[PDB]
């Protein structure tokens, strides 16, 4: 009724705010960057995956790695040596993420199961137990990311988000303003807010206290599937099934560079960036993975080393390495 | 109806959030790529590499 | 986390509380000092014998989750010790040690036992040893074990740098090359012989030890 | 002809098998996931292409006249080569065959007990096998000098000289390597016929013969094993029959033949990778996108 | 070189074999999907077996077979249809017996069978509700969703249209062979059975270079 004319006049606002900010664009202000041609290179394959790898994360310390395969398989490795130090057997195959808690106690995992289990690393005992099971969900999970030994925050396509709190094992916030299927996630570095794109073609950033959604960016065509911080906390990059990648800045809430090429028609599934935030690499499904300078939209380097799908990416927080797990049942590390 | 209404407020609360030009964040984000640069290893390596 | 074996002239460890079949077990050796006495690591892939004992037999069995020479020589009247060590990235080898029972190569001398001291004051405790502990890798093999009269040995200082569970963060370690030492800041009373331990070789000798005299 | 073509046969076996080998073993070996089926494919492979690394060696002997211009360990290891390798094709080309005729004809076992662990444990059965097999050849071989001192290159059994005994052991042990034939093609070929026999009946009689690849390429095998190993299993099993009446009184068309059925008998081993391995379809996309 | 390091490749070692023995083992379960609109009765085939993913196990003649019924997440499909890659069959089940309109099953079908990440995979058809469906085909016309061609009123009839059409939803015939079936049934896990068999066989086939 007088409501839908009303959001639709809220929306004209909106729409109408975003144009006025917007002084110019990537291309005129940072013409005056040069370009990075990286090319990195396999320095360690880490073979023992024989299903598809969709998930990976880094350890803190830039040292292990733990990698969520369809063998029900998460691997926790050692970069350097290539010495396996964990495989704790999922209990539901059917995993799209896991992430590596920042202190290495914990690891997360979870997937078409919608329950995120949080699994327990250091004990007294050598082997490596399920601590939690956050579980009221009522959709797939899709990313999860812990802020803190005791909260870490889960999407699922049950077109909601969720800050949990492991202790308890009870969601203590929801975050549901989205109306589509939300595919990605990331955290800023303050763990005071988050980053989610879902398949609405929208990304929206959240506030984790207050438990309110803050801001909502519509720049893209289709689904998305992935979202990752700007290291510095207060921008974040995305990439679609519709082939492109969008940065966007939380406080200018505009869109402000795109990366796409005409040739590549196919989709993303990974989006992560260096530790300086120069390198947006990301991971598309033409079985090899995609490297750019997001400051200057410009193509600079490529992962080819799969026979299938890049799902998954990460970068070390010393930065310097990067993993790609893909399709091929290989992660690959390269620097 | 109810959904209205709460799609409606959903849209108020961000009515009224600051926002800067985007030359200001632009600036932030080219300030924090050049002055934080020097030491990201993949953009230029890793003399004696943990990986090599 | 539980450890407990039995056992005892002439002629000649029922682990429980944890995951026994994913950890390596070693034996240690008089109420003079202690001395290394054989190896063995998952799967019974790499057994090391002791040089003063080899060829005289350890041996596991995980299903059964728990065995252990031959001739009674006369070194080999001591008190022989049971200990867990997992070796992995990050890990805390020799992280627990058994009760125990009671029946060339790198060596570190020490020379600095009975040293007497006062609760509250900070205590210092040295190790020399005969060549560098240090892997190309980056570590430094030294596992500074504390032993409390009358109880079994417990870790402190695993990698001569790394603090292991249970130890409260009082006690510190430190020292690079060969020469070694062990800090404590706040002593207490449940702090009263010292014993170091090196890595990088096989035979796994300790050095003397300092008694802290209170 | 009869003295030329034989060896250009073994040339062309030659370098065709030393590249396509290389090949498999390359694409198969190194750029594909490791199931039983590459195992097969690499060890086969593996057999092939050290019997042709070793077969420029056997065209320079034939070429100078049946000569061994070589040094004797030089001959010695590569007629020891020849032995193992030869055997290790004929055997891995009936052990696929085999492999496959299990996997149609009773896929519920050939999933719930065919993995990658028994592959590997029950490939190296051909091998033990050969060197079974060819045992009697460093045994029982060594360069012989000829009195005008060709110093040819054959069998001979001083080391075993009383003219009477040592010509009949002579005799009886080069009539006793019947072998060559009774487990060099009867097995093999008995296998290869009976099982991919077996598989076309069932896939026929259970329908889903869709194209005319099937029908194509099962009887291009078994063709491909018998149209060049048979003529080497007459000649020599006629030899190994006739032994008295060539080595006394110079039946030369046997011995005037054996160079050319050799040549056929070799060029199996560079058609191989070309039958069994280029064939599958998933095997030319991983080639495809390797190189 | 290695001082406690060569006890970690140790147990590196160790755990990679642990992996290639499970591996062993899971490549030994036939995975199999299970859709629907969700009145038909993929419950009830469940059901008749000798919240999220729900997960199915089941053994015939020393086969173990995996079923992965996902019909209970109402989320986008094309986000969670392409983990289920390697499954060897796709058992759908279609309602027979026009209660809304059976026409979004038919849609469902062509989105089942000519997705790309199933051009390969069979597809297990199944009509369900055989038995309602010929109680009431007499009742109602079979014009009603079907208008182009009724044909005979009899169950015998009438339910061959509707198997012919979903075959001819094949947008694919040389790969995909649709083991349509209808379902008290007691031979229906036999049915699955043999088309998973000739399914296995196939794909044997094909990698050993027959195909
Ligand atoms: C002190 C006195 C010492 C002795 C003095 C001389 C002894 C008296 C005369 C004896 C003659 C021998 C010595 C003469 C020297 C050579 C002259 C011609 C000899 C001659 O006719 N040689 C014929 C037969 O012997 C031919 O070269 C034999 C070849 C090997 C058999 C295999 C059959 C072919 C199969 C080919 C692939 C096999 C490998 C694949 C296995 C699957």
């Amino acid at each position: 009724d007088q409501l839908r004319q009303e959001a639709e006049q809220l929306k004209n606002q909106i729409r109408d705010a975003r144009k006025a900010c917007a002084d110019a664009t990537l291309s005129q202000i940072t013409n005056n960057i040069d370009p990075v041609r990286i090319q990195m290179r396999t320095r360690r394959t880490l073979r023992g995956h024989l299903a598809k790898i969709y998930a990976m994360h880094w350890g803190t310390d830039s040292r292990l790695l733990v990698s969520a395969s369809q063998d029900g398989k998460l691997i926790i490795w050692d970069s350097y040596t290539t010495n396996k130090v964990h495989a704790i057997p999922l209990r539901s195959s059917w995993v799209m993420t896991c992430a590596y808690a920042p202190s290495g106690n914990y690891v997360a995992c979870g997937g078409l199961d919608n329950i995120c289990s949080i699994y327990n690393l250091k004990t007294r005992e050598g082997n490596v137990r399920v601590s939690r099971e956050l579980a009221g969900h009522t959709g797939y999970l899709s990313c999860c990311r812990f802020l803190d030994d005791n909260q870490i925050v889960t999407s699922s396509g049950d077109t909601t988000c969720a800050l949990w709190d492991i202790e308890t094992g009870q969601q203590t916030t929801t975050f549901t303003g989205h109306t589509g299927d939300v595919m990605s996630l990331s955290l800023a570095p303050d763990t005071r807010l988050f980053v989610s794109g879902a398949c609405d073609a929208s990304a929206k950033l959240w506030d984790v206290r207050e438990g309110m959604c803050r801001q909502t960016f519509t720049g893209h065509e289709s689904d998305i599937n992935a979202i990752c911080f700007f290291p510095n906390g207060n921008a974040f990059a995305t990439g679609s099934d519709d082939a492109t990648c969008r940065l966007f800045d939380l406080r200018a809430d505009q869109e402000l560079m795109t990366y796409s090429h005409d040739n590549i028609i196919c989709g993303i599934t990974s989006v992560s960036f260096s530790k300086s935030g120069r390198l947006l690499l990301a991971g598309y499904d033409d079985f090899n993975c995609n490297v750019w300078d997001a400051l200057k939209a410009d193509r600079a380097g490529v992962l080819a080393g799969h026979d299938n799908r890049v799902s998954c990416l990460g970068v070390t927080d010393d930065g310097m390495a990067v993993a790609t797990g893909s399709w091929d049942s290989f992660l690959k590390i390269w620097n | 109806i109810a959904q209205a209404r709460k799609l409606v407020e959903q849209l108020k609360m961000e009515a009224n959030i600051d926002r800067i030009k985007v030359s200001k964040a632009a600036a932030d984000l080219m300030a924090y790529c050049e002055a934080h640069a020097k030491e990201d290893p993949l953009l230029t390596p890793a003399s004696e590499n943990p990986f090599r | 986390v539980q450890l407990v074996e039995s056992g005892g002239p002439g002629g000649s460890c029922s682990a429980s509380g944890f995951a026994f079949s994913s950890f390596g077990m070693h034996w240690v050796r008089p109420e003079k000092g202690l001395e290394w006495v054989a190896y063995i690591s998952s799967g019974s892939g790499t057994i090391y014998y002791a040089d003063t004992v080899k060829g005289r037999t350890i041996s596991r069995d995980d299903p059964k989750n728990t065995f252990l020479m031959t001739s009674l020589r006369s070194e080999d009247t001591a008190m022989y010790y049971c200990v867990r060590s997992i070796y992995y990235y990050g890990s805390s080898p020799f992280d627990f040690w058994g009760q125990g029972t009671t029946l060339a190569d790198i060596v570190m001398t020490q020379a600095t036992s009975s040293v007497p001291v006062t609760p509250g004051e900070s205590v210092s405790i040295s190790c020399r040893s005969s060549k560098s502990l240090l892997h190309s890798n980056g570590n430094t093999y030294l596992y500074w074990f504390l032993q409390r009269p009358g109880q079994s040995p417990q870790l402190l200082i695993y990698r001569m740098s790394n603090l292991a569970s249970g130890v409260p963060d009082r006690f510190s370690g430190s020292g690079s090359g060969t020469a070694f030492t062990l800090t404590i800041s706040r002593l207490e009373a449940e702090d009263v012989v010292y014993y170091c331990m090196q890595h990088l070789e096989y035979p796994l000798t300790f050095g003397a030890g300092t008694k802290l005299e209170l | 002809v009869l003295r030329i073509l034989p060896l250009v046969v073994l040339g062309v076996t030659f370098v065709l098998g030393v590249l396509g080998n290389g090949l498999v073993i390359w694409v198969a070996g190194f750029r594909m996931t490791r199931t039983v089926t590459t195992i097969c494919y690499l060890n086969l492979a593996l057999a092939d292409f050290s019997f042709t690394a070793t077969l420029p060696f056997l065209i320079v002997s034939m070429a100078m006249g049946e000569k061994w211009p070589f040094g004797w360990f030089l001959c010695k290891l590569i007629h020891i080569v020849v032995d193992i390798n030869l055997f290790g094709s004929v055997f891995l080309i009936g052990f696929i065959a085999l492999d496959r005729c299990i996997c149609v004809l009773h896929p519920v076992w050939a999933q719930n007990h065919r993995t990658v662990s028994l592959a590997m444990k029950v490939i190296v059965g051909p091998w033990i096998l050969a060197l079974v097999l060819t045992l009697p050849v460093f045994l029982f071989l060594t360069t012989v000098t000829i009195p005008n001192g060709d110093t040819y290159c054959t069998f001979n059994f001083a080391s075993w000289g009383t003219p009477e005994e040592r010509l009949k052991v002579a005799i009886t042990m080069l009539t006793a390597r019947i072998i060559r034939f009774v487990i060099g093609f009867s097995l093999p070929m008995s296998i290869v016929a009976i099982c991919y026999g077996l598989i076309a009946a069932k896939i026929h009689k259970k329908g889903m013969i869709k194209s005319s690849r099937p029908l194509r390429v099962l009887t291009a095998v078994v063709a491909s094993f018998f149209i060049c190993w048979f003529p080497f299993q007459l000649v020599a099993l006629l030899g190994t029959v006739w032994l008295k009446e060539m080595l006394f009184y110079g039946y030369k068309i046997i011995d005037i033949l054996v160079n050319p059925t050799s040549s056929l008998a070799f060029f199996n081993s560079c058609l191989n990778p070309m039958l069994y391995v280029f064939v599958g379809q998933d095997f030319r996309e991983r080639l495809i996108h390797s190189l | 070189l290695s001082a406690e390091d060569k006890a970690a490749v140790e147990r590196s070692k160790m755990i990679d074999r642990n992996l290639r023995e499970d591996g062993e083992k899971a490549a030994r379960e036939v995975k199999l999907l299970l859709l629907g609109a969700g009145e038909s009765g993929k419950s009830t085939i469940v059901k008749q077996m000798k919240t999220g993913i729900v997960e199915t196990h089941f053994t015939f003649k020393d086969l173990h077979f995996k079923m992965f019924d996902v019909g209970g997440q109402r989320s986008e499909r094309k986000k969670w249809i392409h983990c289920f890659e390697g499954v060897t069959a796709i058992i759908f089940c279609v309602a027979l017996s026009y209660d809304l309109v059976m026409h979004e099953s038919m849609k469902l079908f062509d989105s089942i069978c000519n997705n790309k990440w199933f051009t390969d995979t069979s597809i297990i058809l199944f009509l369900n509700k055989k038995d309602l469906f010929e109680e009431k085909i007499k009742k109602s016309p079979l014009t009603i969703c079907y208008p182009e061609y009724a044909g005979s009123n009899t169950y015998e009839e009438a339910a061959a249209y509707i198997q012919c059409q979903f075959e001819d939803l094949n947008k694919r015939k040389d790969t995909k062979e649709i083991y349509t079936h209808f379902t008290t049934d007691t031979k229906n896990v036999q049915f699955v059975f043999d088309a998973v068999t000739d399914v296995i066989i196939k794909n044997n086939l094909k990698d050993c270079g027959l195909f």
